[PDB]
Order: C-alpha cells, then structure tokens, then sequence
C-alpha cells in the first residue's frame, strides 16, 4: 500500500545538493520488495537489522532521494567527512534507517556526457543532519568581496558530476534512496503485515 | 591565506578531471582512428586542458609556496606553480613550436634511397631500421648509417641550433641556469630534511654510478669486438673502438641484434618457444588474464571492467585504423585501458605484463589528489613496468603455466645464453644514455661551441662508448639529432635511472619473497610480501619524495649500482676469463677511415 515504486522506480532521481523528500504515512509497508533483489547494490541498515524490519511498527518513513557517484556513497552513512557528507547531505550520528544504492550507469550516463547530476563543493559552514542548501550565491573564499561576478577567490558553490559509460565504478553514477525511520508519541502507522 | 590554497586546488582537482578525462577519451579515439576527423577533435580537447593549465598554473603562482604548512598541500600547489613556463614572446614560441613540428616532421618522413637502384627509396622505419638489425655487410651498414646522418641529419642541423637558443632562453626566464637544468628538475627535492636532492647531484650521482659500471661494459665490449671481427673480418681493429653502423640499430642503443653474432654458447636451444608457443594460442583474453593472475598473486587487484570492456586487446577487422605502440592508458575516472598491437606471440606475453605494471602503477595512486597522480620521478614508471616482464621470463613461471617443458634442463651454459642477451640490451645502452644526455647537457651548459659539435660528440663516442665515426663527420652533420629523443625534445637520462631502479626493486621484491638463487632466476609469483612492499610504493604517487617512495621498497635514498652489478654477475665473471687473451679497453685513435 505504501508508494515505495514511486521513489524507487522513478524515472528522474534529484542531484545531492537539492535532494527531494517523500513523507510516507499511513500504509502497508511490503519490505520484501527491496532485500530480496540484486537490484540493489548496497543496502545498509543502520540502527535496525535489514530483515527483521518487515515485522516491526513504525510511525513514518521519509525516503530521500538522490544520485551520487559510486566512490561518493561511502559518505551516506553516520558519521562522515566528505564533500557530499558535509556540504549536500549528511546523516546524524543517531541515524535509525536504511541506505539503499544501485548502479545506474545505463541509465544516468550518456556517451556524450551527463552533466545534469551537480553536487555543492563548496560552503561557509557544514550542514547540519538532514539540512538542504540550493544557494547559488558565489562563494566568497577570500577577503575581497566577489559582487555577483566570478573571479579571483570567487568561486561559483556547484560543480557537476560527468557520468559517461567509460567511466569506473568508483565514477558510474549510483542512485541513492535513504530510508529513515523514526516513532514519535504515536508509535503506529506504517507496519508490515 | 593557507585556506585559500585550498579551495583553489579543489576547484583544480574537479575541473581537471574534466578537461583531463575529455582530452583523454579524445586521444583514444585519435590513437584508435587515424582519421583528420578524430586528429582535430582530440587536438581541440588537448588544447582546452592545454589553456587550462595556462591559466591556473599563473593563478597557483599568485599563492606563495612558503605559506603553507600541510606538505601534501604545499606540494599541490608546487606542482602546478612548476608547470608555468610562458616567459617568451608569442611569435618566437610560435617558431619555437614551428622549429620542434619541423624536427619531428623531417624525422618521421626522412628518406633516403639506395644509389645503386634508386627504384627502392627507404624511410627509416621500416627499412633502414631492418638493414641496421639484420644485414651482414660492411658497406650496406655503412651506407644506411651515414645516409640517415648525411640526408635527414644535415637537415636537423640549422633546427637544432636554434632550437637551443629559443629552449635556453626560455630556461633562463624561468631562473634555470639552461635548457639541461629544466629537465634535471624532475630529481629535484627542495625541502623535506634528510630527503633533498639537486639538479646537480643527478650529475655526480650518475657519474659515480656510471664509474661502478666500466668495468662490466669493458668487458662485454672485449668480448662483443672479438666475435665481431669473426663477423666483419679486417674491418675492425682488437685494440679500437667499434665502428658505429656495426652495433645492431641505427646508433647502438641497443646491442639486442648482435646476440646472433655473439651467441655464448649457440648450440643449446632458445627458450623463446614463441613458434611452439603459437601452436598454443590460447586466445588473447588467456594472455592477460594469466598477466592479471600474476598480479593478482601478489596481492594486487584484479584489472577493471573498464579494462576488459574499453581496451583493445587484439585487431578489429580491418576497415578501421589502429596505432601499433604498445600503451598503457589512465584516461581518468577510472577509466584503465591497454592499447597494444599484439598477436599470439611470447615477446608481446612479456610487454603485457609490462604494459599491465603500469596500469598496476595508475591504478595505485589513484587515490591522491589530481596534481599527484604520477610516478615518483620519470624513471619509476618503467622501472615498475621492466620488473613485470623480468620475472615473467623466468623459466620456473613459464614451468608452472604450462608453456615451457616440464623437464626443462637448465644448464649454467643456457644461464649464460640468457644473461648475455640482456647485457646486451640493458648493459649496453647504459654508457650510450650517458654518454648522450652528457654531451645535450654541456651543449646547453653552453660548453660546446657551435664549431665543436660533431667534435665533441665523436670525441665522447670513443672514450665513454667505445665506438668510433665509420666515416669522418664536419659540423654540417648532426648525428645527435638523428635520433628520436633528440630531435623530438625529450629527456633521456630517464632510461639510465630507471634501469639501476628496476633492479633496486627487483632485488628487494626477492629479497622480500626470501629467493634462494641467483638474482636473474628470480620470479615473485605468490608472494603477497613482495607485493605488500610493492604496493606501498605505487599507493605514494608524486606524494611523498622520490627519495622516500625509493625508501619505502629498496631502503635507500638514492640511486644503486650494486643491484645491477650483481644481476649480471654469473655472466661478469664468465667475460673475465673469455676475455684474458683479448684486450679490454680500447684506444681512441683507431678509426675505420684515415
Ligand atoms: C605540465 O603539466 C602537464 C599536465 O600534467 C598534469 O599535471 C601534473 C602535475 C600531473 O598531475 C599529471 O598527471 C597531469 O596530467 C604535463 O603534460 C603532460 O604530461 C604527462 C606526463 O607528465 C604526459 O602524459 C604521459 O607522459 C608519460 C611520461 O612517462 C608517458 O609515459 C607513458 O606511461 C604510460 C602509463 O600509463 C605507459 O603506457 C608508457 O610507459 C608510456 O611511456 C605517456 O606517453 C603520456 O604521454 C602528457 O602527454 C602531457 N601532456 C601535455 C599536453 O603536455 C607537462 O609536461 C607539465 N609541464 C612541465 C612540468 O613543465
Ligand atoms: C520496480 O520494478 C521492478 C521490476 O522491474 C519490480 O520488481 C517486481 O516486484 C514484484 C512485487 O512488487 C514481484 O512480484 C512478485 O514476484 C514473486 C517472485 O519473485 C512472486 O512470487 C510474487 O507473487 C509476486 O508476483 C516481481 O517478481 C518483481 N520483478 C522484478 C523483475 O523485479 C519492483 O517491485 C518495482 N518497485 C520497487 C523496486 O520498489
Ligand atoms: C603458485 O603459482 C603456481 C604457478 O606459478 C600455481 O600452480 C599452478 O596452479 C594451477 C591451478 O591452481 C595448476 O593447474 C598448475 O598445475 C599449477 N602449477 C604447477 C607447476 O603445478 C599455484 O596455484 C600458486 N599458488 C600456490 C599456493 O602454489
Ligand atoms: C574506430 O572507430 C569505429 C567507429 O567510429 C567511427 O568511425 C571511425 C572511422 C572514426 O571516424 C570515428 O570518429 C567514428 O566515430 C569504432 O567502432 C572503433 O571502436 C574505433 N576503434 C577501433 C580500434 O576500431
Ligand atoms: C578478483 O577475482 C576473484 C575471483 O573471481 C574475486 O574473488 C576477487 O574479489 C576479485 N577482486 C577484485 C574484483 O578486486
Ligand atoms: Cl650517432
Ligand atoms: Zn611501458
């Protein structure tokens, strides 16, 4: 009953730095889907275990969506220092969910090149556990100021990744689906059958 | 101020990899397509990462490099402060390119054709290359050898004249003292103590190696003369040096082609069982599969999907075009191909796992950041590279594959067969690279007049080399130039370093798998240890000194002779005795001509 396919199976997935959220409630949640398949590549549950999830209750499932390069997926977890884990998404140290990833290089990377996934590499401060930034403004890295123009110690934050199939592993792009588990004063929502 | 460094280099780092990568996926399909289509499309994305370099190597100058305390950052940024040499007006590097495309283009279409029939016209490869390695006669060497210099070689002599002055000028600008000191400045460590190194210790360091190395090479000329006169009877002297169009190649680099005129012991059959071997084909995935099985018994990773998916292997039908060097390619990303015109031979089956030690070196330091993604110094690539092949030539590997006989007898006479056709090629291309980049280094010192020049050069081939002009040469010759490297601008000393470091590895690889015999028998299949003091080297990349990664596998801070020396000395001492009825050393007065 819960719209797991609609984050799964989508047919576009977010760049990291504006990673998209889904709020799920109220539904039957089938689990079984998502650890009986080689689709999946990764699949790292981290404060429950990966299987006996399906019979346990939980209030509401937020599913992150995003798409990062395969040496970057490592940083999808507690406690990470990285540029995806420190300026587009990090997770907290108190993380209860699950981190699924999956090759996608058919499908995210074109001979020509695809520069649409783009990440944020550079930020005054770090992000907070589950904080989004989709600022555009230029960083300003020195003193002198950088107006709105490019330039010297003015840098533009975004950078793109460059996803074409001659690429290794460590470069394919990997969509990620955080799913993060939490039960608030009302325990009882969304549950397996 | 040390922040901004650092924000800079990462901006570097991520748009290098996309100018990098784009010129490299470029460059593949130029060197797989010989087509003006895919020539100017890989041109346009190497000037791209050309002008890029432009710019942020002028930008990195901006930063001072003595304000920065992290070393692995301060050594980012030297690197990318080092690569700024635009110091000359726009019109006299545009002749300096045009002198460089000029050199290059003379030496690639040079022909010359034979007087007697002057239906067969000759470029060098093919050719004259195949008179050098293969012809027997006196006067069809003779001709080939002084033609080259004669034609195409006179040409190169008003280029490489100025070709020094713009290269010197450009040097000065840059506070080197001459063109010779630019490239000397790959072996130089400015800072870290303990672990510093000059642009002038190269110098007495290579001397004082090359000084250990007389006593070998006396001998292996001793020896090489004397079956030499057998071959070309009353043209050469046994007291004087030899004659330059007798020593297998175009310019004796390579002593490789006179194993057939200087077999030890001709009798006992050649272990390259290459014909045999054929009838075992195998298929070309077999070939480097077993190459990824050595490596992966060492402890190294297996090759990348890329590898098997991205690379050429074998020959695709014909319609399309294809460059026959064999490369090794780290294109970025992790994108690691071989490309490499081999058949089901067994001289190839030794480059491949040469070839596949660099992909094995690429794939290492893959890990530090873009400006660092390099060999220690020019000598280490191929120094990794020469050991693959080194110990994949023993017959204990080629036993345990299944490719040599079972019941091989090894003989110390088919010790020696061997040994002696690697002194012929390692040992004897040593005194000529030396002798070489001696004479470029004192031209650009600008201790070689310009009236002097061919003068100076015989006078160095007859005392280092041992070999003497067959015909006398003025100054409108320029033999120098009449090789590759030379009139192509490339460095050459790297071939005299890395060949005293390949053995400094090997030795300590063996000494790490604890080998019981000699050096040459030694094969470092299985041996996770060797591999794990490997792998501590090629993880370092340009990080770390060259002094320290040559520390971390060989336990030494600077170039060694004694490794090599003890290579070869099964075959040194057997020289001795051949050798007590002849004469070693030669007199550098003797010439062919009078
Ligand atoms: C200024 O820098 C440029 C670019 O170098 C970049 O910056 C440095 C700091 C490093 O991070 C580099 O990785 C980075 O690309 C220099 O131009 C290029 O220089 C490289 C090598 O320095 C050339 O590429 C290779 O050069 C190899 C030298 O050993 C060659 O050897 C091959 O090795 C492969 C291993 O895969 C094997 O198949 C073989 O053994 C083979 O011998 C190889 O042929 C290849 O050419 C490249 O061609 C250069 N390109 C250009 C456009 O210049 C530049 O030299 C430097 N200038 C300075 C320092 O003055
Ligand atoms: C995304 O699309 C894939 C298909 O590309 C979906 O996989 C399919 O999931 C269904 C269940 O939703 C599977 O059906 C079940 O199959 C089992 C046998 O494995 C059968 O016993 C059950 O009765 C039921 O029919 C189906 O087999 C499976 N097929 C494939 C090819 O994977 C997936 O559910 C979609 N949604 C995601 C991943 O969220
Ligand atoms: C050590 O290397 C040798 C080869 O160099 C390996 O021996 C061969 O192994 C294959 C299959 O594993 C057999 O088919 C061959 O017959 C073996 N060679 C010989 C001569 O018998 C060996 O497996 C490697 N590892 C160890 C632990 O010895
Ligand atoms: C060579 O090129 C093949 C086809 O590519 C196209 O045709 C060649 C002639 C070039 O014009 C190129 O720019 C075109 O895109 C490839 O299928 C093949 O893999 C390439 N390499 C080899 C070794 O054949
Ligand atoms: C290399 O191949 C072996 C055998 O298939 C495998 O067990 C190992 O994981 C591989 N190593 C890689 C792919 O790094
Ligand atoms: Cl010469
Ligand atoms: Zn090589």
């Amino acid at each position: 009953l819960c719209p797991f396919g609609e984050v799964f199976n989508a047919t576009k997935f977010p760049s990291v730095y504006a990673w998209e959220r889904k709020k799920i409630s109220n539904c039957v949640a089938d689990y079984s889907v998502l650890y009986n398949s080689t689709f999946f590549s990764t699949f790292k549950c981290y404060g429950v275990s990966a299987t006996k999830l399906n019979d346990l209750c939980f209030s509401n499932v937020y599913a992150d969506s995003f798409v990062v390069k395969g040496d970057d997926v490592r940083q999808i977890a507690p406690g990470q220092t990285g540029v995806i884990a420190d300026y587009n998404y990090k997770l907290p140290d108190d993380f209860m969910g699950c981190v699924l990833a999956w090759n996608t290089r058919n499908i995210d990377a074109t001979s020509t090149g695809n520069y649409n996934y783009k990440y944020r590499l550079f930020r005054k401060s770090n992000l907070k556990p589950f904080e989004r930034d989709i600022s555009t403004e230029i960083y300003q890295a020195g003193s002198t100021p950088c107006n709105g123009v490019e330039g010297f110690n003015c840098y533009f934050p975004l950078q793109s990744y460059g996803f074409q199939p001659t690429n290794g592993v460590g470069y394919q792009p990997y969509r990620v689906v955080v799913l993060s588990f939490e039960l608030l004063n009302a325990p009882a929502t969304v549950c397996g059958p | 101020t040390e922040d901004l460094v650092n924000t800079f280099l990462e901006k570097f780092n991520y748009e290098a990899e996309e100018l990098s990568y784009q010129s490299s996926l470029a460059s593949w399909n130029y060197n797989t397509n010989i087509t003006e289509e895919n020539v100017q499309n890989m041109n346009n994305a190497g000037d791209k990462w050309s002008a890029f370099l432009k710019e942020q190597s002028k930008l990195a100058k901006t930063y001072p490099l003595e304000e920065i305390q992290d070393s692995t950052v301060k050594r980012q940024l030297q690197a990318l402060q080092q690569n700024g040499s635009s110091v000359l007006s726009e019109d006299k590097s545009k002749r300096l390119n045009t002198i460089l495309n000029t050199m290059s283009t003379i030496y690639s279409t040079g022909k010359v054709c034979n007087p007697d029939n002057p239906q067969e016209c000759l470029l060098l490869e093919p050719g004259l290359n195949e008179i050098m390695a293969n012809s027997l006669d006196y006067n069809e060497r003779l001709w080939a050898w002084e033609s080259w210099r004669s034609e195409v070689g006179k040409q190169l002599r008003p280029l490489y004249e100025e070709y020094v002055v713009l290269k010197n000028e450009m040097a000065r600008a840059n506070h080197y003292e001459d063109y010779g000191d630019y490239w000397r400045g790959d072996y130089e460590v400015n800072g870290v103590d303990g672990y510093d190194y000059s642009r002038g210790q190269l110098i007495e360091d290579v001397e004082h190696t090359f000084e250990e190395i007389k006593p070998l090479y006396e001998h292996l000329h001793a020896y090489v003369r004397a079956k030499l006169m057998n071959a070309y009877p009353s043209y050469i002297s046994p007291i004087g040096c030899l004659p330059a169009h007798l020593l297998g190649d175009m310019w004796g680099r390579f002593w490789t082609n006179l194993y057939s005129l200087t077999v030890p012991f001709g009798q006992k059959p050649n272990i390259d069982v290459t014909d045999a071997m054929v009838d075992q084909a195998w298929d070309a995935q077999r070939i480097f599969k077993e190459a990824e099985k050595f490596f992966v018994s060492v402890g190294l990773p297996n090759m990348t999907q890329g590898f098997w998916e991205n690379s050429m292997l074998t020959e695709p039908s014909d319609s399309w075009k294809v460059v026959c060097h064999p490369t090794a390619w780290d294109l970025g990303r992790g994108d690691f191909r071989i490309k490499m015109c081999t058949k089901v031979t067994m001289d190839d089956f030794l480059t491949a796992h040469h070839e596949m030690g660099h992909i094995q070196y690429d794939m290492a330091y893959a890990a530090q950041p873009f400006l660092l993604r390099n060999g220690a110094n020019e000598g280490f690539h191929e120094a990794v590279g020469e050991i693959m092949s080194l110990s994949a030539a023993t017959p204990k590997h080629l036993k345990s594959i299944g490719l040599l006989s079972p019941d091989f007898q090894e003989d110390n006479e088919t010790e020696i067969n061997f040994l002696l056709k690697q002194a012929l090629t390692i040992v004897g291309t040593l005194p000529f690279t030396y002798m070489l980049e001696k004479w470029r280094w004192m031209v650009f010192k600008g201790e070689i007049p310009k009236d002097q020049w061919m003068k100076k050069w015989w006078e160095m081939k007859r005392e280092i080399v041992g070999v003497v002009e067959p015909v006398p040469h003025d100054e409108t010759y320029c033999d120098p130039a009449s090789l590759f490297h030379v009139s192509n601008d490339y460095s050459f000393i790297r071939y005299y370093t890395r060949t005293l470091y390949q053995f400094q590895f090997q030795e300590a690889l063996c000494q790490a798998a604890k080998h019981e015999g000699p050096l040459h028998k030694c094969d470092i299949s299985n041996s996770t240890e060797a591999g794990q003091k490997l792998f501590n080297m090629l993880r370092l990349g340009k990080s770390e000194p060259w002094t320290l990664a040559l520390e971390n596998v060989v336990g030494a801070k600077n170039m060694n002779v004694r490794p090599l020396l003890n290579y070869f000395e099964p075959l040194f001492t057997w020289l001795k005795d051949q050798n007590k009825n002849s004469f070693v050393g030669w007199s550098t007065d003797w010439s062919p001509y009078a």
